[PDB]
């Protein structure tokens, strides 16, 4: 006998399929971890730096002039463009309160849309970490059946007869856990990172709404005098 | 800090025997 | 809150499966 | 004997009706999966194209012109009609905020109603996922009972004489998880699909609501000139 | 003997008590299902027909005239006469957005109150569904423990000796499963039916607010 | 020589003795919380029902004060009514009523949330006991299983009849583990339902106070015409 | 939403306990 | 001689690494408990005192003077500054509904930020509370699997030579649960402490909005 390979290659076809299916579920969870984590760090780092620059701005005109040199797929420059666009499309209005409600509603939609987009892969993580225990368990039940089928076929209880069934049950449990544990860790790490990032983006969005709203009220006051 | 050090100190007292 | 307030199933199942496998090695060995 | 079909053949009526009931729950789970997935893919593929058109609109009258050829049963056409219907039902009133408020309220309900209607069949997937382990296990327990009550009267000693019954019993929980795991996976997938689609439809509802609120303020300013 | 009744009568006091506890839970479940379903089906069927007749209305007084022959127990008539009560209680007032907000708030409370009363029994269904498996587990463990305590009495053993002791321990979980299975099914059936009922009642209340809000704006606009 | 439920605890290892004492202490505190909380909940619910059904006839906030004045200082509805009166008392210089209506809505909402949060005070024990007592049981269980196999490893016997007492102690630790778990998780759910029902009912009284104040303010404003 | 759709498999512990006792008694003969 | 220290000294390298993994997780959960326990005790003690000081105040200018000697890390002073700063940035304007809205939005952002920033450690506690039973389970499954392949070859029919391997394996799940139980306890304690603290801070923020809301309406009335 051999420590893992010999034990695996002797296993029943149903357990071989469960083992391979869980190993594929393992490699996809590590692939989407590395693949999204390097994007996520870059989006967190850029959004932090943009927030640190915008934090000084005292009019929406000044907030455009400081933000305009940001990259072409900047999140903050997208929100400043969105609020500036709601204003330029409304230029015939005398009611500023309608510009405030429409801008608030439009930025809330765009913050939520980036929140959904940043979650793209999480369906795999949340599913695999919830169901791979039960997929492992099904593999154990098949190993347990194969142990009793062994006993029934030889009509004896000798350890050699149950050995393949318990070997299958051990491997199916072990790989079931090896699929589960990373997926539960990585899902919690991204749930925390999404909460932090989506809150930072909501804080930048709130700064744009504050700054636009204050400017419209000062422009209205300066006309009324 | 002193919380990290205190934790390994109580684990040091509990692991003894 | 989000306070853990429920009996989760899978640790219980897996440790009982571990105990079953332990008696499936020990008992026919004896 | 000693194979999944040969042991199903030599099982207990109640264990047979469990195995049959589980296979029926499995084929229903796949039937609803293909049916619902083919509907959601068509409703998403449609609505994406409707949004890519209406994203170019700049007035509500232009949005009605752009929407004029869309399919009768299209969700975006329905919403444009929902907003325009409130605008003609309200024709005698100069209270613009009222019109915005009543329109916002109507569109909100219709979006919730479409999202709820799109979720019609999911109660089968939830029920099958929650219940099929229990019944599969009722198959195991009854199969163990109706074999151990035999050895209690027959004063048996060889585990082998009962190992066939135990294998037939354990097969019922194997079949149990084989119905359960697809149903939980698919229910979690459709919950994410409906969340994504209901958000995307809420985005198309926001596009018409903004177009109306914009045109009301522009028309009020043109009257106040 | 071989019989389910005989092995119940033979079983230990703790596990007999667990079997009776789970049988009484199975009975209540079914008592709740028949008690709820006959009332809920009739009230669902009632409310749908009210919505059919109201969906054509164009002013709140016309909706009252449509509702005037509905029974005093009609939820749609409860909502309509409540919106007419918030008008009559402040008739000597011209704060239109005040009347709208007070009405919207009353109908929100009423829809929630009816929905909350509609769900009255579900706490038992959810609990019996989630927890009966663990009561079965306690019953079994205790029987399995008692069987090892049986083995501790003597060096002699054979599986024919423990067979009835493990059979009563199995029967305790068989009763646990037969009690849990209906409760999960029935809970989901009512959770889906309640979601539809909440929506229908909410859309009737939405129609009442829309009727009021238009006819109130149109009346105010007659001063032009 | 012989053993019983108590005699098994009397011969048990000190680690699992300490676990069993832990569960029995968790049992007596979860029942002491249940009887204490239940007697409070019944009296609070019965009081609030009588106070609401008696307030239901009030036509102005001035009449609602005269109805409530003899309720008693522990009354939730007299507290809420005072909160509402005190906002008028502090706002006496205001011509603006919409601000008073808003501030009162805000205060009474925070009071309703505060009373709901205050009724939950003991629930941390019920939730924690229900979550950990299974695990804490298993630990005792596993420790008993270990001590049985250590007994073989230290004595070189191979007869499973010496294992049986040791694993009986282990399964007893699980049994008492569930006896602490099940009441706690049932009672936590029951109270979570009773808190939600009471908090919603108190919100119905709060809505009546807001409606009375809002209506009588609008009449007081109308009287200036 | 109030519906329940998640797996509970706890009665399989009962089967494992029953398997454990029958191996303990029968297997060493 | 196979005592807990001897079993660790006589275990497979993979399962030794599992013991060290859970022991380090046990260290970090207790380090988080002692680190956050003093933080909650100090921050909740201070905020309760600041609330009882401010509850007496009757205008925003009075609240600013009452809080003027609070330490630079004072959360109530930070919220009063956040409100005062929206007045001084708005000075050239008279949209009082605008000032009230902008201030409300700023304070709710800040209270949400303090709540989020104060639940810093919980990602470890929730993760360790969920996964520590399972990494302990992986350790025992591996230990059993080694002991089995051990009887697969060098076949030894004696039960007594595998019993050490069975105990060494089981110890990995015992150490798993000893790490898991504190993590679930400490997590619930801090979930409930944060819930109470977040609501207390929300009531301080609500008093600032109410004081400002009265003051602006009173000033606008006195200006008539």
């Amino acid at each position: 006998d051999l420590s893992v390979w010999g034990m695996y290659q002797h296993a029943d076809i149903v357990v071989k399929c469960v083992m391979i299916g869980l190993i594929l579920a393992s490699v996809v969870t590590w692939a989407i971890f590395f693949s999204k984590s390097v994007e996520f760090f870059n989006q967190k780092r850029r959004l932090k730096r943009e927030q640190q620059l915008l934090a000084e701005a005292r009019s929406l005109n000044q907030a455009n002039d400081i933000a305009a040199d940001f990259g072409s797929k900047s999140l903050s420059l997208h929100l400043l463009n969105e609020a500036q666009n709601e204003l330029e499309l409304s230029e015939g209005s005398d009611d500023n309160e309608g510009i405030k409600e429409r801008t608030s509603f439009r930025l809330e939609r765009r913050v939520a849309a980036v929140g959904r987009q940043m979650g793209r892969g999480n369906g795999y993580l949340a599913t695999i970490g919830a169901i791979s225990p039960f997929v492992g368990l099904f593999g154990t039940v098949w190993g347990i059946m194969n142990s009793f089928i062994g006993i029934a076929q030889t009509q004896t209880t000798n350890l050699a007869v149950v050995a393949p069934g318990i070997a299958e049950a051990l491997l199916a449990t072990a790989i079931g856990l090896v699929a589960a544990i990373p997926a539960v860790v990585i899902y919690n790490v991204f749930a925390r990172q999404i909460g932090g990032f989506k809150a930072m983006l909501g804080d930048v969005a709130a700064q744009v709404l504050l700054l636009q709203s204050r400017d419209l009220d000062l422009e209205a006051s300066a006309a009324a005098h | 800090p002193w919380p990290t050090l205190l934790s390994v100190c109580i684990h040091g007292a509990v692991v003894a025997g | 809150n989000g306070e853990m307030h429920d009996i989760n199933v899978t640790p219980f199942i897996d440790v009982m499966l571990v105990l079953l496998i332990i008696f499936m090695v020990a008992a026919p060995l004896a």
